[PDB]
């Protein structure tokens, strides 16, 4: 239903000075905390109005663990670039993703415990968060160290115990922001790009969450080949926008129709072009 | 404070 | 280290109409590694004011930024995105289309 999530982003500059350590934090669709080791401050900050009520202590907790997880990925860096045996002129990146999906009842559906090395999966908690799936030999250095700590241990307590806490408190603050699920609007363009042929663009604007299908079927048939779609892109207020495009024949427009499913909507919308 | 371990 | 190279959208915040004020948004996502360079261009000169998102990234580990500006769009003026990364040869300069 919900998801409460920390990402984190450690690159190296060689020459240039120490590497650089950004990190976020989500709920759902929702950027509330920012992290970044370049700033004259280097504190977490506010990323949202509704997290900015949050105590002195909130804030030097979090804080805390930005500034420890910048130090402790920094001497990651630095002990991958040997066991890898590369060269200390190159770049190289740590990119880390933790937290929880708490569903309707309030309960854990899915924790998270990741890590990815140049773009590459590293090591990642499994399901069960008894167990790591390291990536290749090197990672196991990292799952035996996690296995010495009982390192699963406690962060599954934290995903089962705290992380749904936090969750719970954000969404109450942020009610009316995280809250809410705005319905796409949705509409039909028609883009002749010859004599014999158009493009007909199925656009869904305004929405929130992210998360949205746009589908084109020709006489019922999806055509799930023939459809150009666009990344799902930030309006910068809040909400997102996606399209979903096919190349038609002239005169042959009205056997397609454009399918929209969205959570904010109360069922799947369908579309045709209205000449 | 405290948060994840990377070794 | 892998490469991949950045998907570039340039496109208003909401249905572009001459006069009225609106946000002019560069959206650059699905790229590795995050050094990036995202200038907004106005008739071919870099905008000043200009603010972006904070690095974020994907289920897949690629990143994604929003570069973004206040502006009033015009009949006369043209508006580009110009991205330099790693991956690109040459600096990519994306036209805002307006018919969309």
């Amino acid at each position: 239903s919900h998801s409460l999530r920390y990402f984190s982003t450690a690159v190296s500059r060689p020459g240039r000075g120490e590497p650089r350590y950004i990190a976020v934090e989500y709920v759902d669709d929702t950027q509330f905390l920012r992290f970044d080791s370049d700033a004259a401050i280097p504190r977490m900050e506010p990323r949202e109005p509704w997290v900015e009520q949050e105590g002195p202590q909130y804030w030097e907790w979090t804080t805390g663990y930005a500034k420890a997880n910048a130090q402790t990925d920094r001497v990651a860096l630095r002990n991958l670039l040997r066991r890898y045996n590369q060269s200390e002129a190159g770049s190289h990146t740590l990119q880390g993703m933790n937290g929880c999906d708490m569903g309707p009842d309030g309960r854990l559906l899915r924790g998270y415990h990741q890590h990815a090395y140049d773009g590459k999966d590293y090591i990642s908690l499994n399901e069960d968060l008894r167990s790591w799936t390291a990536a290749d030999t090197v990672a196991q250095i990292t799952q035996r160290f996690y296995e010495a700590e009982e390192y699963a241990e406690e962060f599954r307590t934290y995903l089962e115990g705290e992380c749904l806490e936090l969750l719970r408190r954000y969404l109450e603050n942020g009610k009316e922001t995280l809250q809410r699920a705005d319905p796409p609007k949705a509409h039909v363009a028609h883009h002749p790009i010859s004599d014999h042929e158009a493009t007909l663009r199925c656009w869904a604007l305004g929405f929130y969450p992210a998360e949205i299908t746009l589908t084109w079927q020709r006489d019922g048939e999806e055509q799930t080949q023939d459809t150009e779609l666009v990344e799902t892109r930030p309006a910068g207020d809040g909400t997102f926008q996606k399209w979903a495009a096919v190349v038609v024949p002239s005169g042959e427009e009205q056997r397609y129709t454009c399918h929209v499913q969205h959570e904010g909507l109360p069922q799947p919308l369908i579309l045709r072009w209205e000449q | 404070i405290l948060r994840w371990e990377q070794d | 280290p892998i490469q991949r190279t950045p998907k570039i959208q340039v496109y208003s915040r909401h249905p572009a109409e001459n006069g009225k004020s609106n946000f002019l948004n560069c959206y650059v996502s699905g790229f590795h590694p995050s050094d990036i360079e995202v200038d907004l261009l106005k008739n071919g000169e870099r905008i000043e004011k200009v603010e972006h998102s904070d690095l974020s990234f994907s289920k897949d580990w690629s990143f994604y930024l929003l570069y973004y500006t206040e502006f009033t769009p015009t009949e006369k003026d043209e508006y580009a995105c110009r991205v330099n990364h790693v991956t690109l040869s040459q600096p990519k300069i994306v036209k805002w289309d307006r018919d969309m």
